[PDB]
């Protein structure tokens, strides 16, 4: 029942109604069947748009942060780390979703966790568990890898033994408003005459807030060993339960920062003749 | 009857022209008030109706062989416009759609074409290196506008920087090819067919209502998709003229008078 | 407890999954939706909407405003075509980086008629008509009117109506086209010349420009997704 | 221990830094330059990554500064094309190989700088 | 360009001191790549806290760091002779550059 | 408690129904019901106020 329209028979026509011109200065644009202007058979169309559908076109998971953390006895060592929540920094789902200017879904976070040696001669580790913390905004950030706040009394946690099935979680739809907003036509402050100095109202242009949807921790919740182990936590984000409600052209040179700034490869088309095919 | 001519009022006023092209509701939505299971204040919204909602005439830029581009922020341009500009200023919350009006009159023997782009959440590309960095004053031009440019000249001003934005024509100001803008609600004010283009815009935003002086709702973009060319004349200037009326004007929080450094 | 087998595919994750996964915020209070204007529900709303071609990608024109419009002329050599381009719309640099190509890029394979609407920017007392026509492939690419009048063909009358749309039909022997370059599901060739010429009388610019638009049929689909190429990072 | 070359003396000229460290550090670490003109405090001048041979200067410097790499030697070189007498300072080169916390963008690792050497005065007078 | 530090500052023994360094929303007020650098005579700086209030190993616990806004502060508490020197503030700025603050040369009185 | 919907049959051998049940509280951790399919494209397509008939003159 999800099938396109048939394309219906169509003889010769001399007409008075004329399908072909239009006027596009009014901002339509010609809702033209190739039955209106070439003579067609009818053909029963049995292709739909079931893969086209915004669920479908987001419904894959996306790299969106790459967190590195060592295991390593103290003598220059990363033993905790942390992530401002954010899908600005890949360039390939930043630029699926900002087809449109507002959307609302759910999401998956689904973390993929690899760990090396990091030097060939000091040998073996046992396995590893990982703490993912989320830290909301105005939760106490850790100041090292074992204080009082990694105890997660109130914020959510996974802990992630090495060698499992890559741990997921769902969240739901977070934003303060109805829709999040992919663009921001604005600021957060604004400078007033009565101001002191100019650095009260200064804010960046199309930020809405910092720390907008937290921060992830992550650690190694292990004793250090001898050994250094190097570890990644791969971060993928996928969409689901989608609506997406404006719009836009696909960014076409590349990105430059959270914002829409450009900064270099102004030159997004190729050389090809007028006459050339 | 036909849709070539069109009269639209609103408050105390009237445009009328005779070589429209239809008009063009954006998203196929008229503006509307704030219905009561949508609403987030509590406060009693002031609805001003005929002082706020009439149409507001900017600042007349005249289009000439070597114009790349000219554009406006909604509700920015209005904000020295009238009781419109004052209620905007002393209340924290705002909304209102808009009907927006671009007036561009040639001969028969002029040839060009404007096209108009209406952009939801119209972000510009800054000047420089440093992200983000476009001051208040910069991003908010008010009736006077700003201008499309053909290349990315960057600020090198390490002393002072300008702080302003660069929009680049054909990368619409931020970073995407011009040709797939009219995704966008869009009207061509093409000179043989139209001296005129009405889009209507209703209030496109991810909350009910908003802060009309930190946040811009639309842009509108004016630029030239076919140069201005005139018998074999160098010197060619025809007016263009942008008529802005908001519509379904309601505004909550009233305190004391926004201020804003500019 | 229950004897369970574990199948293969056990703890792999597939990127695709549809799969449930347990709460990290559970019974978080969702702000409800509202009303917003400009809902897409599937991308082919963002095909069938009429995007600006860059046809002239010459080597000074490309990059800049100029590669949107063609020049058309009362002295131009009519036996020559106006412009040339490929049914290709994801490979063709022309009509790729449209957003019937933007949406096509992210997809492999892809069915439907193509809609091709070109405005006319002379002034209102230039005159003149126009062949645009669409040759279906396995023969030579036309180099004159008297090839691509074999093909279908639209013959369009500058006048009041500004515009024209040529529709190019789905004529095709595989059900549906790769997106990518390949001579097996190639689409044929678009090409336009004059037919008599633009007449302009006097006090009235000789050259003057023309637009093209592209944009999908009500009958046009896409079926598996895929990563652009369009967009790129460093390292 | 980050090792520096010895002091120059010439103005008008062209001065060419040296600044070599163990091989581990070159190959995993970025290595920073900084100058300190005498009681007017610290200045930035740029990064070498010899992983990469990726080099960022800063807009002081754009022009003026290249920076270069010697895998063999585990040496990193600065070489000032054109000289002022205000570039009569203390030239520090300084490994960033303390690791911050916070992740950079979202796929890398951000160093502050830590294992200083202990540098050089060049003096640009006649 | 470079972050805003007082020039000097003062204090007797036993009392606590707050250096402070304002930069622009680009630098402080974004980042938290926000550090503190001690430099006495002739040394080489020394790192004494590298993110905001995190100290490295062998920085004893009387250097504190914290933010505010476009501004970060360095309080040195229960102050005293040997901590006489300049100090310098640091960030990271957006355009991917690194800057200093102008530098405090703080006298133990 | 399950939700059961019928499949579009692709390959045949030689109608199929398939079965889900929603194992957690909160709507967040449902899966993808996809059935999303398809609007009129006319309030991007055709977004005028004098509506226009496709063979009639558009001006
Ligand atoms: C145990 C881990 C819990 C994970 C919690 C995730 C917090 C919500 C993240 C939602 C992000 C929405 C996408 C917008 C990001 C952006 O603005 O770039």
């Amino acid at each position: 029942q999800d099938s396109l329209p048939d394309t219906k028979a169509s003889g010769p026509a001399h007409s008075k109604e004329v399908p072909a011109l239009t006027a596009v200065e009014t901002g339509a644009t010609n809702p033209l069947a190739p039955s209106d202007t070439v003579q067609t058979r009818h053909v029963v169309q049995r292709r739909s748009r079931s893969e086209s559908t915004i669920e479908s076109f987001f419904a894959r998971g996306a790299c969106v942060a790459i967190i590195e953390v060592d295991n390593e006895q103290p003598t220059a060592q990363k033993l905790f780390a942390m992530w401002r929540i954010t899908y600005k920094d890949t360039v390939q789902l930043r630029r699926k979703l900002e087809f449109f200017t507002y959307s609302r879904f759910d999401m998956e976070f689904t973390f993929v966790v690899t760990a090396n040696f990091t030097n060939a001669n000091n040998g073996h580790a046992l396995n590893q568990v990982y703490q993912i913390m989320y830290i909301p905004p105005g939760a106490p950030t850790p100041k090292s890898w074992d204080d009082y706040t990694w105890q997660t009394s109130s914020n959510p946690s996974i802990f992630y033994t090495y060698g499992a099935a890559p741990a997921r979680i769902s969240v739901p739809y977070v934003g303060l408003a109805n829709a999040y907003s992919h663009f921001y036509d604005g600021f957060a402050k604004v400078p007033l005459k009565t101001d002191a100095n100019d650095q009260i109202g200064d804010s960046l242009y199309s930020a809405m807030t910092v720390d907008d949807f937290g921060v992830l921790a992550v650690r190694v919740v292990n004793d250090h060993n001898p050994t250094k182990v190097t570890s990644k936590v791969r971060i993928y984000m996928k969409p689901k339960h989608v609506r997406v409600w404006c719009p836009r052209p696909p960014r076409a040179v590349p990105y430059y920062g959270p914002g829409v700034d450009y900064r270099n490869n102004l030159d997004p088309l190729s050389e090809k003749g007028l006459t050339t095919y | 009857y036909s849709d070539r001519v069109l009269q639209l009022t609103l408050g105390n006023s009237t445009i009328t022209t005779q070589e429209a092209a239809n008009s063009v509701v954006a998203y196929g939505r008229w503006p509307e008030f704030i219905r009561d299971d949508e609403a987030n204040p509590v406060d009693q919204p002031t609805e001003p109706d005929v002082a706020t909602c009439r149409f507001y005439t900017l600042d007349t830029v005249m289009w000439g062989k070597e114009s790349k581009g000219w554009w406006w922020k909604l509700p920015d341009a209005l904000r020295d416009m009238g009781l419109f500009g004052q209620n905007m200023y002393y209340h924290y919350l705002g909304r209102s759609g808009y009907t927006v009006h671009v007036q561009c009159n040639a001969s028969k023997f002029h040839q060009g074409a404007l096209g108009v782009f209406a952009i939801p959440e119209y972000c510009l590309a800054g000047d420089s290196d440093k992200q983000r960095y476009t001051s208040y004053a910069n991003a908010n031009p008010g009736e006077r506008g700003g201008k499309f440019y053909s290349q990315f000249n960057k600020d090198n001003a390490v002393t002072s920087p300008k702080r302003e934005f660069c929009p680049v024509d054909y990368l619409l100001g931020c970073g995407v090819l011009l040709g797939n803008a009219f995704v966008y609600p869009h009207q061509i004010i093409n000179l043989r067919t139209n001296n005129s283009a009405t889009i209507v815009l209703p209030y496109v935003n991810a909350l009910a209502i908003d802060s009309m002086v930190k946040h811009n709702n639309w842009g509108i973009a004016i630029l030239p998709l076919s140069p201005l060319d005139f018998a074999q004349d160098s010197s060619v200037e025809i007016p263009i003229t942008v008529t802005i009326a908001p519509m379904c004007s309601e505004f909550n929080g009233l305190r004391n008078v926004t201020a804003p450094k500019f | 407890g229950l004897p369970v087998l574990n199948t293969p595919g056990s703890n792999q994750y597939l990127t695709s999954d549809n799969h449930q996964s347990p709460c990290a915020i559970p019974e978080f209070d969702v702000t409800p939706p509202i009303d917003i204007p400009g809902e897409v529900k599937n991308m082919m709303e963002l095909a069938e909407i009429d995007t600006m071609i860059p046809l002239n990608l010459e080597s000074t024109k490309r990059n800049t405003m100029d590669m949107y419009r063609v020049t058309l002329s009362d002295s131009a050599d009519l036996s020559q075509p106006i412009l040339c381009l490929s049914l290709s719309p994801a490979f063709d640099p022309r009509l790729s980086h449209t957003m019937l190509g933007e949406v096509l890029n992210y997809y492999t394979h892809w069915a439907g008629s193509l809609k091709f609407t070109f405005l006319f920017c002379g002034s209102m007392m230039a005159t003149g008509k126009i062949l645009v026509a669409y040759a279906p492939p396995g023969a030579q690419p036309p180099t004159s009117r008297k090839e691509a009048m074999l093909g279908t063909h639209v013959i369009w009358d500058l006048g009041l109506q500004s515009s024209c749309t040529m529709v190019v039909p789905w004529i095709s022997n595989v059900t549906y086209r790769q997106t990518t370059q390949d001579s097996f599901t190639e689409g044929g060739y678009i090409s336009m010349f004059y037919q008599t010429r633009i007449v302009v009388p006097l006090s009235t610019p000789k050259s003057m420009s023309m637009l093209g638009f592209v944009s999908a049929c009500n009958d046009f689909s896409v079926r598996l997704l895929r990563d652009t190429t369009h967009i790129s990072q460093s390292a | 221990l980050v090792q520096s070359g010895a002091e120059l003396k010439k103005p008008g000229a062209s001065v060419k830094f040296s600044c070599q460290a163990s091989g581990f550090t070159f190959t995993t670490y970025d290595i920073h330059w900084v100058r300190q003109a005498p009681g007017q405090g610290l200045e930035w001048m740029g990064m070498i990554s010899p992983s990469r041979d990726s080099t960022i200067y800063a807009q002081k410097f754009q022009g003026r500064v290249t920076m270069t790499s010697d895998t063999s030697t585990s040496t990193v070189y600065m070489e000032l094309t054109s000289l002022r007498s205000e570039d009569t300072a203390l030239y520090y080169c300084a490994t960033a190989s303390r690791p911050s916390a916070w992740v950079f963008r979202s796929l890398y690792t951000y160093y502050y700088m830590d294992v200083w050497g202990t540098g050089t005065t060049v003096t640009v007078s006649s | 360009s470079a972050l805003t530090q007082p020039a000097s500052v003062s204090g007797s023994p036993g009392q606590s001191i707050t250096i402070s360094c304002t930069g622009t929303i680009t630098d402080i007020g974004y980042y938290n790549y926000v550090s503190w650098y001690q430099q006495h005579p002739g040394k080489a700086p020394k790192l004494i806290i590298f993110d905001v209030t995190n100290r490295p190993s062998g920085v004893s616990d009387r250097f504190s760091g914290s933010k505010s806004g476009n501004t970060a502060s360095l309080t040195i508490s229960g102050l005293q002779a040997e901590d006489e020197g300049d100090y310098y503030c640091f960030s990271h700025r957006s355009n991917n550059i690194r800057v200093f603050g102008g530098g405090t040369k703080l006298t133990v009185l | 408690g399950a939700q059961v919907s019928s499949q579009k049959v692709g390959a045949h051998e030689n109608t199929i129904n398939y079965t889900t049940i929603n194992y957690y509280k909160d709507s967040a951790s449902n899966a993808a019901s996809k059935q999303d399919y398809s609007q009129d494209p006319s309030k991007f397509t055709e977004p005028l106020k004098d509506v226009l008939i496709k063979t009639a003159p558009a001006l």
